[PDB]
This record gives C-alpha cells, structure tokens and sequence, in this order.
RNA sequence: GGAUAGUCGGGGGCAUUCGUAUUCAAUUGUCAGAGGUGAAAUUCUUGGAUUUAUUGAAGACGAACUACUGCGAAAGCAUUUGCCAAGGAUGUUUUCAUUAAUCAAGAACGAAAGUUAGGGGAUCGAAGACGAUCAGAUACCGUCGUAGUCUUAACCAUAAACUAUGCCGACUAGGGAUCGGGCAAUGUUUCUCGACUUGCUCGGCACCUUACGAGAAAUCAAAGUCUUUGGGUUCC
C-alpha cells in the first residue's frame, strides 16, 4: 500500500524517442526528456542504446522525486504516418523496469484515424 | 433477354396440359362471369381481379372454365377501360417519375430511368395504334401525361 | 474517466466522466470474416446529464457451421441496430448515473440484448464500447456532499 | 501478354475500388492491388518478459499485445522480401506457405 | 450418357428439375380445400395465393402471403385434388 | 424560329459589356423573369418586384412572399429551414 | 436603398387600446397574413424574435441583439446571418458566428429573428454599366462615382 | 390500399362532385358522406368545410398533396380543392 | 411487356445522426534541443521548442469489419436514421398477345484533370521558394507553399473510360466454393420464427481440372460448334 502510481507517455518515432513522466493526469509534468541529449550525433536518436540511456535517466530523476510506481502508455506518431511503435520504445520500457521501478498497466494510445485527410507522397509515394 | 435491362430471368407460368376445369370446381360458367363484373364494376386491375379468383375464390385459369379472357369478358359486357392495362400502368409510372423529377432536380438516374420509360411507354403506343385497339390519332404527351393516366 | 469535482483537505473528489474500452481489446474483438454492429444513442438520464453511448456487437458462429462467413444481411443489421436502440431506451429510462453504472459494471445491457437479438441473430460479445458526458449539472455540489463524506 | 489472369488484382463486378497508401513509401495503390500482412506483436520483447515480471503488479497480468495492419505495394513488397518473384508454374499457387 | 431415354425420363429426375425444363412444362402448384377449425364451411386456396383470403364464416387470416407458398397457421387440414 | 443562338434575352446589351458578364446576366434575368408556383395556391402566377418581392396574382392568395433577388427560394434558405425544423422536432421532446 | 425588404407587423398594444405596426427585417419565406411571434416562449420557427439563450446550438437567426434592448444590430444584410456557436450557462452569455466569420459573445437575453434576411442573392448579378451603378448609390448618398488619387 | 387508389376505384362506379361551391351544396343536403381536402387549401375554407362536415356528420380526410395533385389523382386536368363523395358505389373508402 | 407477394442490394436524390484523425486558438507543467534524412542541410527553439492536460473552431474523410463479396447501362457507389422515385432475380393455373434484336442519323449520363463565377479553403499539393547530391541538378530527397483537391449553379466529352474481348438467340464437360430467391427435412439449435447443416432448381460474380474443339502461340467454356467455310445485326 506504500506505492504511488504515475504516468509515463513513452512517445515513440523512427527519429526519435521521448520520455514523458507524469502524475496519474496529464497535468503537471515531473520530468520530459528526449533521447537527442544522451547522445550527440543527431543520428542514433532513435536507437536502442540512447532510448537505455534516456529513460535511465528519467528514471533517476523519477526515484529522486519520490515516484516509483509507473503505469506505462507508448504512443508512436500515430494519424496518417507508420502507426507502428519506434525502436526505442521496448528500451525505454525495458530501462524503467529495470532500474526498480513498478510498471504497471501497458497499454497504446497511439490516435487511430477514421480514413482522415490525405497523406504526403503525391499519389507516388516517397521515392529514392 | 431483359427489354431495358442485362438480366436474363426466366421466371413464368406453366400452363396445364389439361384445358378443363377441376371435378370439384363447378363453377356452372355464369356465376364466375357474375363474379368478373362485379369484380369490375369497382374497377380494379383485369390481372388483380383474375388473381383473386385465382387464390379466394380458388377459381382455375378463368378461360378454361368461362371460354373467354378476362378482357374480352369485360370488353363484351361494355366494362372496357379506355386504355389498355399496361398502357395505363406505364403511363402511371411515366407520371410518378416526372413528378418526382420536378421535385428531386439532381436525380440523373431517375432521369435515365424516365427516359427508358418513356421510350417502353411509345413503342407500346406505336404497337397498339398499328394494331386499331386505340384511335389512330393517340400521340403521347408529356405535359398531359396526367391527363393519360386519369 | 473521472474528473475532478471539488476540493476538500488536501482531498480531490471525483465525478464520472466517461467510459471507454481499450485500443487492444477493440482490436482483439474486430476480425475478418464476420458481421460488426455498432450503434449509438444519445441519452439523458434522471437528472440533467446527456450521455452518448456506443455498442460494438458481432455475429457468432453457431458450432457445427462450415462456411467461413457468417455474415449478415443489411436487414438484418438494421432490425439488430433497432434492437440495440430499443434496449438501450429500456435500461437507461428508469436509472440515474448511479443505477447506470450500476447495470454497467456487469454488463447488463450486452447480457439483455443478446436473449432480445437471439431471435434474429446468435451475436456475441456485445459490449457497450465506450460512452461519453456531455452536460453535467451545476458543479453537483450539495448531491456530492450527501453521496461522499462516508469514511 | 497477359501475364495473370487476374491482371495483377482480384476485381470481378467493379468499375472503381477506393485507393489506399504504401506503408514504406505511401504510394497510391488499388485497395485489391495492394498486399494485405499482419503483424501481430507483443509490447514486450521475448527476454523482456522475465524483466517486466520481476518489474510488475497485478500478481503477473497478462501482457497486451499489438495488432496492426500492413498495405504494401507491388516495389515495396518486393524489395521488402514479404512478396517475392516466383515461376510461371508456382505463381497459380494462391494458399500462403 | 450416351444412351438416354429422352422420351420418357425417369420419375426421380423429372422431379429434381426446373418446372419449365422438363419434357412437358406444368404447374407445381395445387389447390387445397380448408374447413375453419371451429366451422363447417369449404374454402378453396391456392398454394401460392398473393392475396389474402377471408373466410365467410367465423375464422382467422385463412393464409399468410410469403415469397412462395402461403403459410397455413390455424389448425385445418386441407386435401389436395 | 430560333432567332438567337446564344445571347437569348441578353441580346438587347448588343455587343458590348463582355461576353461572359451578358451570360452571367443572361442566367440570372432568366431566374428574375422566370415563373414560380405558389405554395399557398399551386397557381404559376408569381412575379418578382423590387428583387426579394414576390406577389401572386389573381383574385386569390394575393399575399406578398418575402424571398431572394432573383428566385422565390435559394439553397441557403431551404437548408436553413431543414435544420430548424430539426432543431424545433428535436428540442419540443 | 437597402437590399433586403421590410415587413411591416402590426401588433397588439398589452397596455392601452391600439396597435402597433413594427418595421421587421424581412425573413426568407415570410408573406404577408402571416403570424409572428416574439418573446421568451415562442416556438423554433422562421420569423420569430426569441432571445438567443432560449434556442438551441447551430440554429441560423438575422437581426441579432448585441445587447438586451437595442432592437438589432447584427446580420441584417439581404442573403445574412448569424450563427449561434453555443451556450454558457453560468453568467449566461451565447457565442454566434457573425457573417464576416468573427466569433461573439453576447448575454443570453438578447433576441433574434429565426431564419435569413430575405433578398437572397444580390451581388451575384454584375451591375453591367454605370447607369445601374449610379441608380443604386443615387438612393444610398454621394459617394459615386469615385476619382482616383493618383489623377489627381 | 391508398387514399388515390380508393379514389381510382370509386370513379367508375360511384357519385362524387368537384369543387368548393358544389361540396357546400351536397353537404347541406346531407347525402355527401365523405369530403376530401387537399393540402394547399385556404385555412377559412379548411376550417368552414370542417364545420360543414361535422353538422352533416360527414367523415373529413385531409390527406397529403396540394390541390394540383389532387386533380391528377381525381382525373381532371385542373385543379381541385374539395372533394364530396356522396356514393361509393362498390369501394371501400368509408 | 404489365401487374401481384415475400424479399434483396456499399443502386439514385433530399434531409439528417455519429466517429476519431489533421490543423489552428486560449491557458496550464517543464526546459534543450525539436524536425528531417541512408547521411544531411533548411527552418524553429531558454522569449518557453517538441511532448503532455482541458475547451473550442475549420474543412476534408468514413480506417479496422472490406472479401477472387454486393448494386448500378457505364463512369462509379462503404457512418446512422427518415422520406421520395426506381431496379434485377425469385414465386405465380396473374394480364395483353408478337407488342421483338440490332443500330447510320439523332439524344441522356459520362472518373480525374481543365473553365466561368459564388461560398468554402484542415491536410496534401501543379507553379514556385530554399539546403546536401554528382562534374553539372536544373529532377528525385526534407520544410514551406500558389492554382487545384470541397460544395452550389453553368461548361466540356476523354483515359490503360480494360474483361485490351460489341448485342440478341440455340447447343456443347467434371468438381467444389459464393450472392439473391424458391422447394423439401417426423436433421441440430432459438427466449415461431430466426441461426446452422444437407439435397434440388433459377438467376449472377467467379475458381480448379480437361481439351472433344479452337488458335501462330500465349491461352480460350468462349477466343468452341469455321476449307465439314451461311442464326440475325451495328462499329471498325
Ligand atoms: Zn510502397
Ligand atoms: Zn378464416
Ligand atoms: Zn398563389
């Protein structure tokens, strides 16, 4: 009964990871770190190792703050792009879990469109 | 072949070999021509009324037992309506459609579908003015199509 | 979903503002091969709240059916959809927000309809998807203070 | 020379089928033309799953999982290796492996 | 196959087949005398009456109207001629 | 006999002011000048006057509509019409 | 000189023996015989005057209250209108969409007529020549012809 | 069935007469038993005819369409605004 | 051909209900990067960027269910409900009786794009604006962005408008799926009928095998019934 439950809003991309930590709102965020600081190349930002090092991070300044249960919601670009969660993500989830806080509750909130407006590419598609 | 359409349905009525009406059916050949008046006086449809002796009255095919058509009964007792039955009904359906058209003016398919009619409802008008059961002068109107109709 | 009403002692009360099911049970539900259902209606309760409500339902196979389809005639979907909304008029009438969770809890609307449809289609797994606040009264004051304050 | 009877996609009764975009590139596809695969995944990795045990609440709920679908065209199915060039005699074979 | 008597088919074949394909076409319908299950009366009905027929006497909807055949609901029998 | 190709009641502008402004005219002074039942009467004796004044003439609904400036009924009213009609049904339960 | 046309109402004085004719903007489908009613109880229906509060979201009204009592200030235009965007109960105040696509709040006791201000479509039709031009601005005032600035 | 049909049927063998002056008449003398107003009638006329039909106890039918289609259901390529059915004859419409 | 009964249909028009997505606006928590690419670069961001929470507005669009499935003459048609007109197939001891097929000319409809105006303009996006790229890029790539994509009223008249296969009629082999209708089941199931299964038949979309037969072959149940050459008729 010792456990206080927030929110983290793993933003998920195949460009970049973010980490979002919050309370059980939205509202009044406790830390917002992205993955382009732990690594300084502007290249791997999406990659694994810096999604490790990002959310351990986060999950320091979580277990300095005082939050240790984290219910867990991944969210990737979502509307008219991939729709399918970044590489980062399962690393991000991974650090959390790993460095002794609780996670609870996975879910995806990823926003669903119902055949919204069209997409970039030109009926051609972005091609090389 | 469908006349206005690319269905190739066959469904009818098969006759019976037999021209004769049932044991039991003693309809004496008078009381059903009766039946056929009265069934007319009111003015319902030849077919809607052979119909009814048909499926009430359990009356056979009414030329096997009275000898004569539905509408040749009528047209010799004098109830003959002044338009043939499909003339009439494809009149009626020709105004419906126009009367909806007036109305709904961004109906191009019903548009097409008036225009199929209208030429069904002429070609039948042509074939009954060559075959003398209309007055030779009987040029359809669309402005009167109500008056054709009733 | 629960929004935040008042303010009591370092105490926030709550007050229901919505329901809805999961992305992954939704997904889970929706297969090829079979006929969906979704109707919706708005609703206005005993007292001043309007809620629109939103049933998913699908067809269910029999047993012993070889054919791979299942599906259903658009007549058929239209008298089902007309007993979802006659269903849902006859279990929201008589109840407040408290008897409406209430029957919702267990269901009741999904376990009353499927006997109702039976006669028109089996269906399964009819769940009242998600249902959605629109006007709530004025701050609800003195009707929260009797509700809460136990304990 | 009509290569497949079917001309590239099933489409028997229709005039116009509604389009859809690629996934890799998002490039304007019939919606029969395209190449329909699913890819039902876990929100875990398979090693994660010892982790988020230790790591989780609910006495050991159970793990949601991801289903999401994917429309490729002919060029991206092809280089993305879910579609491949097969013999005159083994392209009539329609049942999936 | 090869040797069939067109001329006169088999009663089991002639039955499996379209009423306007066979040798001869003819009706599959038949009509049907009917007491009222309170009454003393004879109706006459036909197996795929469009209308709905009224009995003169005391009695309920003689038949139902369907696609096909007309449904019979109360409880009369009907011999067939 | 036709006696006009194109420029129908426009042909009194001759050749000037423009050939597609005589045809923008040319559709709007049809609809001005153009019959109109009357809903009150079924009579095709309703005039414009004054551009949003419609009067119906014989010995019978001589009443004044109110309506646009150039035919009897445009598609903004109708629609607006259609949805308070709604609105009213669906506010009066 | 206004496009739209007037509507002269007679009405009935509630205090002292007589009536009074008042000059409405005309509404899109009102004719003359008809009967139109004004105030907190009247029904949803072209050419009533209801208070903006007492009417439901996305309805079409024309000569709208600024405020409570001015007798009308907004859509009054032929072919205008005003749509009321919502409601706020608390400190009862409506949001409309004025014609020109600007969003205002006025309080909910101001009134408007249901329906469009009649004289639908007008500057569809060119003017076509001056002639027309100047028996249009000779009923308004003096402001036309206009010369050009820079030839001066 | 519908209101034209039953109408459709009593034309050929039924009394019936046209217009307002005419229906005045017939319910007066109290053989009309059925009128028929069409949609698009002056509300005074509506509301006399009313009045006339229930002092005769004549059936009063208000149905849809305005006097244009009323005429081309009755038969007539003019306009009718009130129908007075004195007989049937062989119809079912009272 | 016309009735008549149960239907059936993502067929048409009008009004109407819902959905999240995108963008934008206010305010709130926070600070270092955010976007983008194979790598970049441009641009914006410690002034509060990106992200996240509430509310509201805009227009567009109906994902999943969506199928070698349905409808429509074709183009095309996929949110709910109501109304109007209509359509095929089926059942039928229903009505008329040759009322039929094909079309020069002649007319209706006719994707997208393009035109005239009005309203509307979120995303995408001709033209265009910048930064890597190769030797030159001027084009592909990234961001912004014009006309355009939406609707109303008038235009035109074409595309790989394809089934690269004119329309009507008759005959021609084996199987299993599939949509609509009908017939039969002392078969299963359901609080008088519906769901499932099986058999027969009619009308469609198709699939597998075979080739008596055809073709130059690929292939074709029509592209077969053609040197054993002739059912009828338009276009070329
Ligand atoms: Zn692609
Ligand atoms: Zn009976
Ligand atoms: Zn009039």
């Amino acid at each position: 009964g010792e456990l206080v439950f927030g929110v983290a809003h793993i933003f998920a991309s195949f460009n970049d990871t973010f980490v979002h930590i919050t309370d059980l709102t939205g509202k009044e965020t406790i830390v917002r770190v992205t993955g382009g600081m732990k690594v300084k190349t502007d290249r791997d930002e999406s990659s694994p190792y810096a999604a490790m090092l990002a959310a351990q991070d986060a999950a320091a300044k979580c277990k300095e703050v005082g939050i240790t249960a984290l219910h867990i919601k991944i969210r990737a670009t979502g509307g008219t792009a991939t729709k399918t969660p970044g590489p980062g993500a399962q690393a991000a989830l991974r650090a959390l879990a790993r460095a002794g806080m609780r996670i609870g509750r996975i879910e995806d909130v990823t926003p669903i469109p119902t055949d919204s407006t069209r997409r970039k590419g030109g009926r051609r598609g972005r091609r090389l | 072949g469908r006349m206005h359409s690319k269905g190739k349905g066959i469904a009818s009525s098969a006759l019976p070999y037999v021209r004769s009406p049932p044991a039991w059916c003693k309809a004496d050949a008078d009381s059903v021509v009766e039946q056929i008046l009265k069934f007319s006086k009111k003015g319902m449809s030849p077919s809607q009324i052979g119909v009814t002796l048909r499926d009430s009255h359990g009356i056979p095919q009414v030329r096997f037992i009275t000898g004569q058509k539905i509408m040749r009964i009528l047209k010799a007792n004098g109830l003959a309506p002044e338009l043939p039955e499909d003339l009439y009904n494809l009149i009626k359906k020709a105004v419906s459609v126009r009367k909806h058209l007036e109305r709904n003016r961004k109906d191009k398919d019903s548009k097409f579908r008036l225009i199929l009619i209208e030429s069904r409802i002429h070609r039948l008008a042509r074939y009954y003015r060559k075959v003398g059961a209309l007055p030779p002068t009987w040029k359809y109107e669309s402005a009167t199509a109500s008056a054709l109709v009733a | 979903k629960l929004r935040v009403e008042d303010i009591q002692g370092k105490s926030c009360l709550t007050s229901f503002n919505g329901l809805s099911i999961t992305s992954d049970k939704l997904r889970s539900l929706v297969r090829k091969w079979q006929t969906t259902i979704e109707a919706d209606q708005t609703i206005k309760t005993t007292d001043g709240y309007l809620c629109r409500v939103f049933v998913i339902g699908f067809t269910r196979r029999r047993a012993n059916q070889v054919k791979k389809t299942t599906y259903a005639q658009s007549s058929q979907i239209r008298a089902i959809r007309q007993k979802m909304f006659q269903v849902i008029q006859n279990q929201t009438s008589s109840c407040s927000m408290r008897e409406l969770v209430q029957k919702l809890i267990p269901e009741v609307i999904g376990r009353e309809i499927e006997r109702a449809t039976g006669s028109i289609f089996p269906l399964q797994n009819v769940l009242v998807r998600k249902v959605k606040i629109l006007k709530a009264p004025k701050h609800d004051a003195q009707k929260l203070l009797e509700l809460h304050g136990e304990s | 020379t009509q290569k497949r009877r079917n001309n590239g996609r099933n489409k028997h009764g229709r005039g116009h089928v509604k389009f859809v975009r690629c996934i890799n590139c998002s490039r304007a596809v019939p919606k029969d033309k395209a190449i329909k695969r699913w890819t039902i995944r876990n929100m875990v990795e398979t090693a994660a799953i010892r982790d988020l045990s230790e790591a989780s609440v609910y006495s050991e709920y159970t793990i949601p999982k991801l289903y999401i679908k994917l429309q490729y065209c002919v060029s991206c199915a092809i280089h993305s290796r879910v579609v491949r060039v097969r013999s005159r005699e083994g392209r009539r074979i329609r049942t999936p492996p | 196959v090869l040797a069939v008597d067109l001329l006169n088919p088999s009663h089991e074949s002639e039955m499996r087949k379209h009423k306007l394909k066979q040798l001869v076409q003819g009706p599959r319908s038949f009509f049907m005398d009917v007491k009222c299950p309170g009454c003393f009366n004879i109706t006459t009905v036909f197996s795929h009456a469009q209308t709905v027929v009224i009995c003169g006497s005391c009695a309920s909807v003689l038949c139902q109207p369907t696609g096909g055949k007309a449904r019979l609901m109360e409880g009369c029998s009907f011999r067939r001629k | 006999t036709k006696r006009t190709k194109k420029v129908g009641v426009t042909g009194k502008y001759g050749v000037r002011y423009g050939a597609s402004l005589r045809r923008d005219v040319r559709k709007i002074e049809v609809q001005q000048h153009s019959r109109y039942q009357c809903p009150f009467c079924g009579r095709n004796t309703v005039k414009r006057t004054a551009a949003g004044i419609w009067c119906c003439n014989g010995k019978g609904c001589k009443k004044v509509l109110a309506g646009g400036a150039w035919t009897v009924t445009t598609a903004a009213a109708t629609s607006a019409r259609s949805t308070i009609r709604r609105l009213r049904e669906m506010v009066e339960v | 000189g206004r496009g739209a046309p007037l509507a002269k109402v007679a009405f009935r004085n509630p205090y002292h023996y007589r009536t009074d004719v008042e000059t409405f903007v005309a509404t899109e489908g009102m004719y003359t015989g008809q009967f139109v009613y004004c105030g907190k109880n009247a029904a949803l229906t072209v050419g009533n005057v209801l208070p903006v509060g007492e009417m439901p979201e996305g309805t079409i009204i024309s000569n709208v209250e600024e405020k409570a009592g001015d007798r009308g200030a907004l859509g009054r235009s032929s072919g205008n209108y005003v749509i009321i965007v919502g409601h706020d109960v608390d400190t009862g105040k409506t949001r409309v969409k004025l014609p020109s696509g600007a969003k205002k709040v006025v309080p909910s006791s101001a009134r408007g007529v249901v329906g469009i201000v009649a004289g639908g479509g007008r500057i569809d039709k060119p003017l076509l020549k001056a002639g027309r031009a100047f028996h249009k601005y000779r009923v308004k005032r003096n402001c036309w012809p206009r010369t050009r600035g820079v030839a001066m | 069935d519908t209101i034209n049909a039953k109408l459709a049927l009593t034309m050929k063998s039924g009394k019936y007469v046209l217009g307002y002056k005419s229906t005045l008449k017939t319910l007066r003398s109290g053989k009309a038993k059925l009128i028929l107003i069409a949609g698009n009638c002056p509300p005074l006329r509506k509301s006399e005819l009313e009045y006339y039909a229930m002092l005769s106890k004549a059936n009063v039918h208000h149905y849809a369409g305005t006097n244009i289609d009323l005429g081309t259901a009755c038969g007539k390529l003019f306009r009718v605004g009130v129908l007075a059915i004195t007989d049937a004859g062989d119809s079912d419409i009272l």
